[PDB]
């Protein structure tokens, strides 16, 4: 059952947490930003340019 | 400096990695007039009695 | 007698130390699971809550 509560949960605050819906992908791909920012931010000791972590991430960047 | 105690110690380290001068913030600065700087804008911190 | 007085350098570091601590929590969390030898010193503290 964890499965499906874990799945049922994050289903439901992916969908209607936001006032603006966004698509899954999207959130997604937001949380992989933040990820990447973080070390980035000590690594780099300043923090990345938008475009800095535009190569590190796969999209149109 | 990072510790890590063998399992079931008397305390040794198995490793201990020294992650260099993690960078954390970055806290204004005073000038030399006694004023800060944040954005822009000299602001001055007056002291406090309490 | 009874007043006192603080001024700048003192209150930068009482707002420091409760960053300090709202750090501290984070980094429990993350030596709650932690592998050995992957992270280090850096992938834990944070640097915008500071």
């Amino acid at each position: 059952a964890t499965w499906w509560i874990r799945q049922a949960i994050t289903r439901s605050i992916a969908d209607q947490a936001r006032t603006i819906r966004i698509p899954v992908h999207m959130i997604e791909t937001i949380n992989k930003l933040n990820r990447i920012s973080r070390q980035m931010l000590q690594e780099m000791g300043r923090e990345p340019t938008p475009e800095e972590l535009a190569e590190r991430m796969l999209m149109p960047e | 400096r990072l510790v890590i105690y063998e399992r079931e110690a008397p305390e040794g380290t198995v490793k201990d990695i020294k992650e260099q001068e993690v960078y954390m913030g970055e806290i204004p600065l005073m000038t030399d007039n006694g004023t800060f700087v944040i954005n822009g804008t000299e602001r001055v911190i007056v002291s406090q009695l309490h | 007698g009874n007043r006192r007085i603080r001024s700048v350098g003192e209150m930068a570091e009482n707002q420091f130390r409760v960053g300090l601590v709202r750090v501290e929590r984070a980094v429990k969390e993350r030596l709650s699971l932690g592998d050995l030898d992957t992270l280090m010193p850096q992938d834990m503290i944070n640097a915008k809550p500071i």
